[PDB]
């Protein structure tokens, strides 16, 4: 909740919790982590917009924000970085930290973090403290170098 | 031929526990299903045998077919008379609700028309009624996974929902009476049958 992890369906999101890592309950499928003494939670952006009123106070404490890409899904990219953009309007994550993890950069043909950067826009967010690491979630590789980043900036 | 048909019948059951698509395509290749969304929704509704997280998983799934099962499956559950989470209550037993949100979403709106065609004056517009619902699913997680370290109070319950009536406010006792519930009572996990 302190960290939020979002992205599409696919992306990697449990893959990478499960690296930071029961009983039944009706509802959401909840995700989260202690990292570092940090709460790690995913959110599940799965809806209608209808509901994201909702969400609001939930980001009252939120200082940043893990956006994971499938980087070899180039035919998804834009909606992902509609996506991110959504999230980077919430008015409650307006000063948010924001990392990117370009993700699945073992398979052969993925896009680099250069043109991940270019399509997720990240160049036009002038006003905002960001950074983008190349990942691969199966791995491990680059997970702990971003998130050492993020650690970083939250002071 | 009654054993046999009775044999047939058991085996598609246990083949829509594996796999809802396989499992129905059996059945109606077999002759023993209909195949229009309202036979099929007729059949899994309190259907023996019927694993309801199978029931669930299939009602999720974003395919036409299955959009059309979940609508006359929400069709056939009778909710007049009752308040939105007591409906709930009902509509939840009969299968469990997946845990992806985009399904939730769908299965909440589609609750929601059914919710508000029982009970028409309770809500002002069926998207008051199904971000409310939507809203009660939020309070369910938030109150009794354990996984969710702080809970919401009253008091958030009330402000989250701030507006959702065209703009407006629903009235607190409402939703008083809503958290409350909720909170003394989570949703219970469903059982098969
Ligand atoms: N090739 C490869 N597969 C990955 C990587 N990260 C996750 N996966 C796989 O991608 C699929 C989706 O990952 P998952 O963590 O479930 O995605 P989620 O929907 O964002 O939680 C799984 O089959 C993962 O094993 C990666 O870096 N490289
Ligand atoms: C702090 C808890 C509160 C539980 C209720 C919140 C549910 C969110 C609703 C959002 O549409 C998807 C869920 C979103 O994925 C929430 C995950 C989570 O851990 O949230
Ligand atoms: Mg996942």
């Amino acid at each position: 909740m302190r960290i939020l992890m979002v992205g599409l369906d696919a992306a990697g999101k449990t893959t990478i919790l499960y690296k930071l890592k029961t009983i039944p309950t009706i509802g959401f499928n909840v995700e989260t982590v202690e990292y570092k003494n940090i709460s790690f939670t995913v959110w599940d952006v799965g809806g209608q917009d209808k509901i994201r009123p909702l969400w609001r106070h939930y980001f009252q404490n939120t200082q940043g924000l893990i956006f994971v890409v499938d980087s070899n899904d180039r035919e998804r990219v834009n909606e992902a970085r509609e996506e991110l953009m959504r999230m980077l309007a919430e008015d409650e994550l307006r000063d948010a930290v924001l990392l990117v993890f370009a993700n699945k950069q073992d398979l052969p043909n993925a896009m680099n973090a250069a043109e991940i950067t270019d399509k997720l826009g990240l160049h036009s967010l002038r006003h905002r403290n960001w950074y983008i690491q190349a990942t691969c979630a199966t791995s491990g590789d680059g997970l702990y170098e971003g998130l050492d980043w993020l650690s970083n900036q939250l002071r | 031929k009654t054993l046999q048909r009775n044999r047939k019948m058991a085996m598609g059951r246990k083949k829509f526990n594996m796999d809802p698509k396989k499992g129905i395509q059996f059945l109606v290749e077999n002759e023993l299903l209909q195949n229009t969304p309202e036979e099929i929704a007729r059949f899994l509704y309190k259907g023996e045998g019927l694993n309801k997280t199978a029931i669930g998983d299939y009602l999720g799934e974003r395919e036409e077919l299955n959009l059309a099962v979940l609508h006359a499956f929400v069709d056939l559950h009778e909710f007049t008379d009752l308040n939105l989470v007591q409906a709930l209550r009902q509509f939840l037993w009969s299968f469990r609700l997946p845990g992806e949100a985009q399904k939730i979403d769908r299965m909440m709106e589609a609750f929601a028309q059914r919710y508000c065609l029982c009970n028409p004056g309770v809500f002002q517009s069926t998207d008051t009624c199904y971000v409310l619902s939507y809203s009660v699913i939020m309070l369910n997680t938030d109150l009794h996974n354990p996984n969710v370290r702080d809970k919401m109070g009253l008091e958030r319950f009330v402000a989250m929902n701030r507006g959702i009536n065209e703009g407006g406010d629903l009235p607190e006792e409402l939703l008083r009476n809503l958290y409350d519930s909720i909170r003394n009572e989570p949703f219970k996990i469903p059982e098969d049958d």
